[PDB]
């Protein structure tokens, strides 16, 4: 996260810390006992599939509490349509091993339904990004969760906002954009699979996910975040779904 | 305006045109000056475009220059306070008035819903959770 | 469909109506207005007509900028409009002398002060309940030569020849403006 600020201990509760080997690797978001939603390209260098651990009620990396919970990734469910090394469809739906216990510290993100999210959610301003990430572009991540509160853009604006950088990924109907273009504040790289909450009347619902953006924080630049709600259905299909054998499973999308 | 005679009478704003009509040239006998003449004549020969009564559902017309401004009651808006404020419970307008889910239905009124963990209030726009932690709530703070 | 086009901010004491072109074949039209910071809210909700009053929305903060778009049907199509804020924006409506009185080689010219579309406890706010000391009323007299006179009132108390008569005509003024600093001439009166 790049010009936020610490989300206090328990306020954003349904972060979770994603990691490989012990290692750091992304962020991602709970959405009930069993399932966290990712990004898709958090898994384009992984080898060792056996090795994926989610951690949720995290907080401070540098410290030990009774709220962290660990958990194995049983399973990462990555759209047939993603290309590693790309941009669009960057989502992942992660499948624990065994359920997490809900608390005060861990909770998860309603996950809407898709009119729901494009016809309302879609038009509340701000928004709430999280994250593990680098705290200014090329920089150290961070060592105390980050929250930051960015305004949503409709495509049309942020391409019009926005500097040309020939050769640069296009902002499809999967994604959207977030943030501000005047240098100060927007998500990382580390912040990857993080949510992108939506406050709205007493409830937060899952609306983004951090996916990619030119740099971090660039003048003339936006965040840009895989627009969930193109996605509602394919997670509840695979949510009632029976467990693969394998670890990564690619289903269809549509 | 004219009658047999009167133009003999010297000039008056009041005999010619306030308690009569009076053309341009009358007018201009009144106040010699061009644009006195003018000043007085854009407004004396705008006319009331309140004539017509477009306000609507009881709002006040209040006349302009060739054109003119409604004040509509509470309920009211639009140019001639022809909007219903009350015939606009859709969803796409403000949720439905939903606290979580709303669906429109062609006809009837659009009901409401709820998302899992939550069940719908007496009220049919509220939720309240169902289980000790709905999704979308920080304990931290309820 | 088409995007619209053109949009224009028409506006007299509030009363603010958004206008667009083209007129719609085939295509209707979804308005959206809000404050920089604000979230997004809908008006005139599929409507073929080519404007949207938004006089509700806007007097809930005349000071406040706000940004609309039209949003065009058989993410859709839309096209933003100027930037609007109504305190600084607005048109000031044509003005009436409420009446004058003389007092031996004086009178006193009252302007009327009309009604805007903010309301306020039930009620529609006046011009100078508004832009308070922001504006002034200027009188455009005559002994029925040229002359001329300011208040940052209702009202002009001036000197006059006993037994000529005169001509009277007031604007409504708010001198920090640039654009929109005056409304139109009020109609002549004479005592
Ligand atoms: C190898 C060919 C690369 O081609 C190009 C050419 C021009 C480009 N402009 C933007 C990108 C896209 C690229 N950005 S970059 O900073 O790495 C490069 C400027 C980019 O963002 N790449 C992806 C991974 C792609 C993958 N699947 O491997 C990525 O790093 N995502 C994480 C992330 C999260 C949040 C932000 C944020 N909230 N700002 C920024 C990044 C890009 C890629
Ligand atoms: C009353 O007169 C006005 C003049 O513009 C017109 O717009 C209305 O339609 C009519 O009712
Ligand atoms: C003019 O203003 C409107 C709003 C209503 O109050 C009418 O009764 C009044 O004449
Ligand atoms: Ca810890
Ligand atoms: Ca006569
Ligand atoms: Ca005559
Ligand atoms: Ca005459
Ligand atoms: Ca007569
Ligand atoms: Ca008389
Ligand atoms: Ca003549
Ligand atoms: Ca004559
Ligand atoms: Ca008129």
């Amino acid at each position: 996260i790049v010009g936020g600020k610490v989300c206090p201990k328990g306020e954003c509760p349904w972060q979770v810390l994603l990691l490989v080997n012990g290692a750091q690797l992304c962020g991602g978001t709970l959405i009930n006992t069993i399932w966290v939603v990712s990004a898709a390209h958090c898994f384009d260098k992984i080898k060792n599939w056996r090795n994926l651990i989610a951690v949720l009620g995290e907080h401070d990396l540098s410290e030990h509490d009774g709220d962290e919970q660990s958990r194995r990734v049983a399973q990462v469910i990555i759209p047939s349509t993603y290309v590693p090394g790309t941009t669009n469809h960057d989502i992942a739906l992660l499948r624990l091993h065994q359920p997490v216990v809900l608390t005060d510290h861990v909770v998860p993100l309603c996950l809407p339904e898709r009119t729901f999210s494009e016809r309302t959610l879609a038009f509340v301003r701000f928004s709430l990004v999280s994250g593990w990430g680098q705290l200014l572009d090329r920089g150290a991540t961070a060592l105390e969760l980050m929250v930051l509160n960015v305004p949503r853009l409709m495509t049309q604006d942020c391409l019009q906002q926005s500097r040309k950088v020939g050769d640069s990924p296009n902002i499809t109907e999967y994604m959207f954009c977030a943030g501000y273009s005047d240098g100060s504040k927007d998500s990382c790289k580390g912040d990857s699979g993080g949510p992108h909450a939506t406050h709205y009347r007493g409830t937060w619902y899952l609306t983004g996910i951090v996916s990619w953006g030119q740099g971090c924080a660039t003048v003339g630049h936006f965040g840009v975040y895989t627009r969930v709600s193109q996605y509602i259905e394919w997670l509840q299909k695979l949510m009632r779904s029976e467990p693969r054998p394998g670890v990564l499973l690619r289903a269809p999308f549509p | 305006a004219n009658a047999f005679l009167e133009e003999l009478r010297p000039g008056s704003l009041e005999r010619e045109c306030k308690e009569e009509q009076c053309s341009f040239e009358e007018a201009r006998e009144i106040f010699k000056d061009a644009e006195r003449t003018k000043l007085f004549w854009i407004s004396y020969s705008d006319g009331d475009q309140c004539a017509s009564s477009p306000c609507q559902n009881g709002g006040s017309c209040k006349d302009q220059l060739q054109s003119y401004i409604c004040f509509c009651l509470p309920a009211f808006e639009g140019r001639n306070c022809e909007t219903h404020k009350d015939d606009q419970l859709i969803c796409v307008n403000e949720n439905g008035g939903c606290e979580q889910y709303c669906s429109d239905h062609t006809g009837t009124k659009r009901s409401c819903r709820c998302h899992e963990g939550y069940s719908l209030l007496a009220d049919g726009v509220s939720c309240t959770p169902t289980v000790e932690y709905p999704c979308g709530k920080i304990p931290i703070l309820e | 469909t088409v995007a619209a086009y053109n949009l224009t901010w028409k506006s007299t004491n509030f009363k603010t109506i958004l206008e667009w072109e083209p007129k719609p074949v085939n295509q209707v039209y979804t308005v959206q207005i809000s404050t920089k910071s604000g979230d997004w809210k809908s008006k005139c909700f599929y409507t073929t007509d080519t404007e949207c009053d938004l006089t509700d929305e806007i007097v809930k903060d005349v000071k406040q900028t706000y940004l609309a778009r039209v949003f065009s049907y058989p993410e859709p199509l839309y096209e933003n409009s100027p930037e609007f804020t109504p305190y600084l924006e607005t048109n000031l409506g044509q003005p009436t002398i409420q009446s004058f009185e003389q007092v031996g080689t004086k009178v006193n010219v009252t302007v009327e002060d009309e009604r805007t579309l903010v309301r306020r406890n039930n009620t529609f706010l006046s011009l100078r309940d508004v832009f308070g000391k922001d504006l002034i009323y200027t009188l455009y007299y005559w002994k029925s030569g040229k002359k001329t006179a300011k208040t940052n009132t209702n009202e002009f108390l001036i000197d006059v020849d006993k037994g000529e008569n005169y001509c009277f005509s007031v604007q409504a003024v708010i001198p920090s403006r640039t654009v929109n600093r005056k409304s139109t001439d009020s109609p002549v009166e004479c005592m």
